[PDB]
């Protein structure tokens, strides 16, 4: 298959009329091979407007998404960025060509291992793969610059927002029911303040629900 | 509520279209009058029908 | 088919050309621009002006029409086919009617069908006159939609004396026509029938052989049999390449067959061909729609609807008989009910084959209801064809493919 | 032409016998019932074979079917300007199920296949660029799916705190009413 | 050589002010609004109003099929026992923000209740003086009732 | 001021060129109980109303709408209209005014009509 | 006085030189059309269209506002610049219309910017637009001022 011109066409129709103006994004995602990070079965339609199912509850989010949600996080040549849920690692090889250094935690010890065998096959190497529970971060290479959740949350745990520098960038994917919004936070004077950045749908990623009970 | 329209009639059987021309009342109905209280009512207008008890013919 | 990469006559590759395309000039054409329509999105690259890459964004207007309809009855959705090409409403209504005639096995009366083909004409007239006077519009021409749209005027207001709306008329019904035509209706159509060919002359005088119009439209778009075979072509975007091909004639419906008419087509298939064939066409309506006044002055009174168990009763019936007014009650609530099957029923509308595709299950409403607008798929073919030409010769483009987003989105 | 179309489904079975299912002529449309598998083969012959040369094609569209194991039906509509003929293709296609893709055939299959991965959330298999065409950027569901519901779950607002049109959940202020007309009485079929 | 030489000559812009000039001192078919208006046929499809009886009753009986045939769902309507046993409504709506001006109302109307009138000329400037209510929808009705009901007698014949 | 009202604005009865136009080709053909005047030319190929006060196309009553709007051939001075008793005046268009519709329970109304379905026990 | 006669002469000015943005929707641009066309001539009360929201002064939402088009329309409209007027022309703008329970449709152009007239129809007849662009006009009379 020539999934270099799918690879063209997704970046041409779907990251850059979806207000991605950051060429450092759009260079990166000319260049980093989706399909190399999906499950072999989905590598056929690795490049299709949609999450792509990963494991249960987990997905890679679609390619609006994640370049809309990288163009926002504005990385930096000298950051460092802690990268929630990656999957099979393709949104940290992506954010691997701007910033610093990656830190990517993955849950699933299974995802983990084919994280690190995939990222190294594409020579990256500014990518260290922390296997952990999600909700809990990498607190060991804290503070991190840029923090990015790659499935939606109802809540961002606090001892997640602690490892972000003051002046650091969280963005995450939230979901009210049927309607989902991606957030832009920001570290000011120790409290993350949340903003609306646009509207996005994926599933709740495990750990990240809300305390709800009964009510009256 | 007063009626808005009483015809006094001869026959205790009425028929009742709402007075228009060729297809502007509304469908014809018959209605009864009763020989007890002498009057009926349209259930589409409302026009009340009132029997002539004197003059009264039956059919 | 590929142009980014820039190929010169000496054979020079530039320094710039070697490196990876990242900062490419991409523009918004539409949805706010006079050439868009409104609705469309077309995401155009551009290299000194030259189009590399036309990716039109549609949806713009897409209102889901089909899934509204999937929870109306059959008369509840007829009026959602007047808004799909809304420019001639009644053509649309027409395969909506064709469709639920054929599944129920019904013929309709003979003066509905003279009045379909009369009003179906008129749409076309309607159509052809907004197509080329603003395609000369897209090329700079500022008179010739005055002249076209004020002919249209006209013809919307035959329209609205035979329904009462000008533009949406809900007019054809499955089993005929709603009502008949007054008889001073069809005098004043056969007035307009006389004038009309002047029009046309004055708009061809103005406009075919101009320098400029020639210079915007020849050689311009041009399509061969097997670019036609590629897009799903059809009407005037197959005519005007030669192909003989019309509806009416290959696959007949209604009464066409009765009537004098003849199939305009081109032997270059490019702009300049296209609209040649759309100024002949509207001759040819014209000369149809006397004729279809001419047989129904001929014809004896009858009904414009089949009655029956698939239409109302008349007024006058349902106010005096029980059996009608049964029938009304239960025909504008209920509705006829559609035996289980699948049709896919095309008629020639304005801008090519219109078609819809019916499942019924037995019961008083649409299972699915798939509506087929030529214009979904002349717009899908705008990147080859509008590859190699420059961003002027977009907007003579856009009017060649005779596009409504009405129909594209649905 | 209902012989006509009869002798060419006999045509289509012999020659195509693992491809074709059954077909069926009824109100004078012939409807090739075809496997997944075969579904792109058979087309092929279709647009070649000179006693059905079907090389222009309609459009293509989903149906769905929630009672059904296989819920989808994906159909095909050619037509054939030099025979002068229509056939109907249609193929039976599980949810998450793979559809080979048509654009290796026909271009123009490009959209088509678009609008009913948009509206289906069908997917297909070598298409180039496969993304919502009619909804929404982002949209969430699959409209014409029989359990979506028809006024969607979100709705948009103009928002002067975020200064967007930003989306919220749907409020209707009159609820949609869905009548049931449907009689008891199904009527008779008289020999 | 004949068409280079017309050209040459400028014979198609030449052609083309003529035919100007011919269109410039012709009449203008351009109606002097608001002081002149379009023609409207009997069967215009206008304001919606409704009517009453020669007999000053209203014409409505609560049957509820215009609220059944509305293809977009504009009509709401509640109704009871009137204080004499009539059949009547008590709440008659029309949301004209969702109506599409089609008359299947005044169609399934079985004794010429609603119709929609000769007005066009109604444009507010809030949305909610469009959401017309029973009172509003009999003013129109006794307003516009000598028009409507010779509209009604013109049509008749075709309905 | 009443020349240049006349010579500055198009919302007053008539411009100045409507004037002209009127006097030359107009033929009066009656008048309606506000005072507006009608005209026609060719017999009524082409009819207009110039308007008492200002040109509002709203006050153009029922009794001479039909007429104006060519449904009707001839006016209601030569072909008047029935009445019924119950009918009422008519109203032009009050939407920018206190005198407009509104609904029941809107804020315009200053007393909005309290809705319920059900009725409450009241302790005692 | 000086002030209101001041705001009369500006009234005047802004109702005379009326520029409408050149964007039409639907099946309500068709009839939209025809009012500039030679039966009614808009453009002879000095209602003109301009293609640039930079040059408007008026939007006429003359159509179907769907959910993946309001951002477009909202934003041409934060790009005309003040004063700026609307005009909602027919039942889909004004609340949705036959469109108005379906999954992709705003129901109302009300929910998007601000407007100033409502015009009923479906579609409003060319002659009900014209007279809802008059209602405009008086209304900008009856309430304009220097800001709007
Ligand atoms: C040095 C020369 C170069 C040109 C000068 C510079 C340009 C100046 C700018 C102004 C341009 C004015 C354009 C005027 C066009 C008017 C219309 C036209 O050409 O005649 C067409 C009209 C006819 O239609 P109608 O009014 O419907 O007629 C019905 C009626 N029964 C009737 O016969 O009427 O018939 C009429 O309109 C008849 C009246 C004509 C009005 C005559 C005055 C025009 C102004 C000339 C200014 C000279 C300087
Ligand atoms: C008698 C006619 C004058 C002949 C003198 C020679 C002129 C040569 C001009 C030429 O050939 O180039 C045309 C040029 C070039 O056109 P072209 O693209 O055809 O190039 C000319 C090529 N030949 C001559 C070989 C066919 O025309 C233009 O640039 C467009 C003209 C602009 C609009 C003119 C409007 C005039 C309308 C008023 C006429 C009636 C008034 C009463
Ligand atoms: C002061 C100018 C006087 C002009 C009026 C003359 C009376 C005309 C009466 C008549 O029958 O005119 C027909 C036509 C109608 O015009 P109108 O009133 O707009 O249409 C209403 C239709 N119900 O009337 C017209 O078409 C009249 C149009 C008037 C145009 C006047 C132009 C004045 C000057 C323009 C610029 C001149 C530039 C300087 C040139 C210098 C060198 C010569
Ligand atoms: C040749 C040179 C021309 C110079 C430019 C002319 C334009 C400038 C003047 C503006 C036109 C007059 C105007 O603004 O009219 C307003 C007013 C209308 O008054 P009226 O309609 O009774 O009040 C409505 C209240 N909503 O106006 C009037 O009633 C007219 C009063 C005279 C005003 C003259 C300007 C001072
Ligand atoms: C009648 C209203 C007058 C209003 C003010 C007029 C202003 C005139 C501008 C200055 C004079 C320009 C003269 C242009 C040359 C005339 C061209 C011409 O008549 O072509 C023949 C042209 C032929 O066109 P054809 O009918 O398409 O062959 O004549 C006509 O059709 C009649 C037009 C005569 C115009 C003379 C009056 C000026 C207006
Ligand atoms: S005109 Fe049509 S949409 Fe409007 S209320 Fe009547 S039936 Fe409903
Ligand atoms: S207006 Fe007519 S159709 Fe509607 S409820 Fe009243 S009587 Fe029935
Ligand atoms: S209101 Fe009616 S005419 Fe206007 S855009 Fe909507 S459907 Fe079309
Ligand atoms: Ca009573
Ligand atoms: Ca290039
Ligand atoms: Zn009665």
């Amino acid at each position: 298959t020539d999934f270099a011109q799918r690879r063209t066409m997704m970046v041409d129709t779907q990251v850059r009329p979806n207000e991605v103006t950051s060429y450092p994004v759009i260079e990166a995602m000319l260049n980093v091979p989706r399909e190399q990070f999906v499950p072999e079965s989905r590598r056929d339609v690795a490049y299709v407007g949609n999450n792509i199912d990963l494991a249960p509850g987990r997905v890679l989010l679609e390619p609006r998404t994640l370049g809309k949600m990288m163009d926002i996080l504005n990385l930096q040549n000298g950051d460092l960025v802690l990268d929630v849920g990656c999957g099979y690692g393709y949104s940290a090889a992506v954010m691997a060509r701007i910033a610093e250094a990656v830190v990517a935690v993955e849950e699933d010890a299974a995802m983990a291992a084919e994280a690190e065998g995939r990222l190294a096959a594409q020579d990256v190497f500014n990518v260290a793969v922390v296997q952990g529970a999600l909700a809990e971060g990498c607190p060991g290479q804290a503070p991190y610059d840029a923090i990015l959740i790659e499935g939606a949350v109802e809540q961002v745990p606090e001892a997640l927002t602690e490892q972000l520098r003051e002046g650091g960038r969280i963005v995450a994917l939230f979901r009210e029911g049927n309607l989902g919004i991606v957030r832009l936070g920001h570290k000011l004077d120790g409290r993350v303040n949340w903003r609306f950045a646009f509207n996005a749908v994926a599933p709740l990623l495990p750990g990240f629900a809300r305390p709800r009970g009964f009510v009256l | 509520i007063p009626a808005p329209e009483i015809q006094t009639v001869t026959s205790w059987k009425v028929a009742c279209d709402g007075d228009e021309a060729r297809g502007l009342g509304h469908p014809r109905v018959w209605l009864a009058i009763p020989r007890d209280t002498g009057w009926v009512e349209c259930g589409y207008c409302d026009k009340r029908f009132v029997i002539d008890r004197e003059h009264a013919h039956d059919d | 088919g590929d142009i980014r990469k820039n190929s010169y006559d000496d054979g020079s590759m530039d320094a710039l050309t070697g490196e990876q395309s990242i900062r490419n000039f991409n523009i918004n054409f539409g949805p706010q621009h006079p050439a868009a329509h409104g609705v469309l999105r077309m995401v155009l690259e551009l290299d000194g002006e030259i189009v590399e890459r036309a990716d039109p964004h549609i949806g713009l207007l897409h209102r889901g029409t089909e899934k509204l309809m999937e929870s109306r009855t059959y008369l509840q959705n007829l009026p959602y086919l007047d808004r799909l090409d809304y420019v001639a409403p009644m053509n649309q209504e027409h395969a909506w009617c064709l469709a639920i005639e054929r599944l129920t096995g019904t013929v309709i009366p003979r003066r509905a069908s003279l009045i379909r083909v009369l009003y179906s004409e008129i749409g076309r007239i309607l159509n052809h006159l907004m197509g080329v006077t603003t395609g000369a519009m897209d090329v700079g021409a500022l008179t010739p939609p005055l002249w076209g749209f004020e002919a249209r005027e006209e013809l919307m207001i035959f329209y609205e004396r035979a329904c009462g709306a000008r533009l949406h008329a809900a007019y054809f019904r499955p089993g005929g026509v709603h009502q008949d035509l007054p008889p001073d209706l069809l005098d004043d159509i056969e007035e307009w029938c006389e004038r009309f060919p002047k029009l046309v002359d004055d708009l061809d005088t103005l406009l075919t052989e101009n320098r400029i119009f020639k210079q915007r439209l020849v050689d311009i778009g041009i399509v061969t049999e097997a670019d036609a075979l590629d897009w799903g072509y059809t009407g005037v975007m197959v005519r005007g390449s030669g192909l003989a091909w019309d509806l009416r004639r290959s696959q007949p419906y209604e009464c066409y067959d009765e009537f004098d008419f003849q199939i305009p087509v081109g032997r270059n298939g490019d702009c300049y061909d296209r609209y040649l064939c759309r100024m002949a066409e509207m001759r040819e309506s014209c000369k149809i729609m006397q004729q279809a006044v001419q047989k129904l002055r001929a014809e004896p009174a009858g009904d414009v609807l089949a009655r029956g168990k698939l239409t109302p009763p008349r007024r006058a019936e349902m106010k005096r008989d029980m059996e009608s007014l049964i029938h009304h009650f239960k025909l504008y609530t209920e509705g006829f009910k559609v035996p289980a099957g699948e049709v896919y029923a095309a008629v020639e509308a304005p801008k090519g084959e219109f078609g819809v595709y019916l499942v019924a299950d037995g019961t008083n409403k649409p299972w699915r209801a798939k509506l087929r607008a030529p214009g979904f798929a002349h717009l899908q073919s705008i990147d080859w064809m509008s590859r190699g030409h420059m961003l002027a010769d977009v907007p003579a483009i856009i009017a060649t493919l005779d596009i409504v987003f009405g129909e594209v989105d649905r | 032409s209902d012989e006509a179309l009869l002798e060419l489904a006999e045509h289509i079975a012999l020659r195509r016998e693992n491809d074709v299912i059954s077909t069926q002529v009824a109100f004078g449309e012939l409807t090739v019932n075809a496997t997944l598998s075969g579904v792109i083969g058979l087309i092929e012959f279709l647009r070649n074979d000179p006693n059905c040369r079907f090389s222009t094609l309609i459009d293509i569209t989903a149906v769905d079917n929630p009672a059904r194991p296989a819920r989808f039906d994906v159909v095909y509509h050619l037509l054939s300007m030099y025979q002068n003929q229509r056939i109907r293709v249609k193929v039976q296609v599980r949810e998450d199920e793979l559809v080979p893709s048509l654009i290796g055939v026909f271009p123009g299959a490009n959209w088509y296949e678009r609008e009913v991965f948009d509206l289906f959330g069908i997917l297909f298999s070598g298409h180039s660029d496969l993304r919502r065409i009619l909804t929404d950027y982002g949209f969430r569901g699959h409209p014409l799916r029989k359990d979506f519901p028809t006024t969607g779950y979100v709705e948009v607002r103009w928002s002067d705190i975020e200064k967007r049109v930003v989306y919220e959940p749907v409020n209707l202020v009159q609820e949609y009413r869905q009548f049931d007309f449907l009689s008891p009485w199904e009527g008779a079929k008289y020999v | 050589f004949a068409r280079a030489t017309k050209y040459f000559l400028m014979w198609d812009f030449i052609k083309g002010f003529g035919l100007g000039m011919r269109y410039f001192v012709s009449p203008k078919p351009t109606l002097n609004y608001p002081h002149e208006k379009g023609p409207l046929s009997p069967r215009f499809r206008g304001e919606h109003a409704l009517r009453r009886y020669p007999n000053g009753e209203e014409r409505c009986i609560a049957c509820k099929l215009c609220e059944a045939v509305c293809p977009a769902q504009a009509i709401t309507i509640d109704a009871e026992p009137r204080e004499d046993g009539s059949r009547r409504t008590t709440r008659y709506d029309i949301d004209m923000t969702k109506c599409i001006y089609c008359g299947f109302c005044q169609e399934a109307c079985p004794v010429d209740a609603i119709v929609e009138g000769p007005n066009f000329e109604y444009a507010t400037e809030t949305r909610e003086e469009l959401f017309y209510d029973k009172q509003k929808l009999l003013a129109n009705g006794e307003r516009w009732e000598a028009e409507i009901a010779r509209n009604l007698q013109l049509d008749a014949p075709y309905r | 001021m009443s020349f240049l009202l006349r010579f500055l604005t198009w919302w007053n009865s008539q411009t100045l060129n409507t004037q002209v136009w009127t006097k030359l080709y107009g033929e009066k053909v009656g008048e309606d109980d506000q005072g507006n005047v009608y005209y026609q030319s060719g017999g009524g190929k082409r009819r207009w109303v110039i308007y008492n006060g200002e040109s509002e196309a709203s006050r153009i009553s029922p009794e001479w709408h039909g007429w104006l709007h060519h449904t009707y051939k001839e006016p209601p001075t030569a072909a008047p209209l029935a009445h019924k008793p119950w009918e009422k005046p008519h109203e032009p268009n009050l939407t920018g005014s206190s005198g407009a519709y509104h609904p029941a329970g809107s804020l315009y109304r200053a007393q909005p009509v309290e809705r319920r379905d059900y009725d409450a026990w009241q302790p005692e | 006085f000086l002030l209101t006669t001041t705001e009369d002469i500006i009234n005047w000015a802004r109702n005379g030189s009326l520029h409408w943005m050149t964007f039409g929707l639907a099946c309500c641009a068709v009839e939209m059309m025809q009012t500039s066309m030679p039966r009614y001539d808009l453009e002879r009360f000095g209602t003109a269209p301009r293609a640039s929201p930079r040059q408007s002064d008026l939007m006429i939402v003359a159509g179907t506002l769907t959910n993946k088009m309001a951002p477009a329309l909202r934003k041409v409209y934060d790009q005309m610049p003040e004063p700026r007027y609307v005009i909602s022309m027919g039942s889909c703008a004004n609340g949705g219309g036959y469109y108005h329970y379906s999954y992709s449709v705003v129901r109302g152009c009300d929910r998007i910017v601000p407007v100033d007239i409502y015009v009923p129809g479906c579609p409003p007849t060319a002659e009900a637009l014209l007279y809802g662009i008059l209602q405009l006009q008086r209304r900008i009379r009856r309430t304009g001022t220097l800001v709007r």
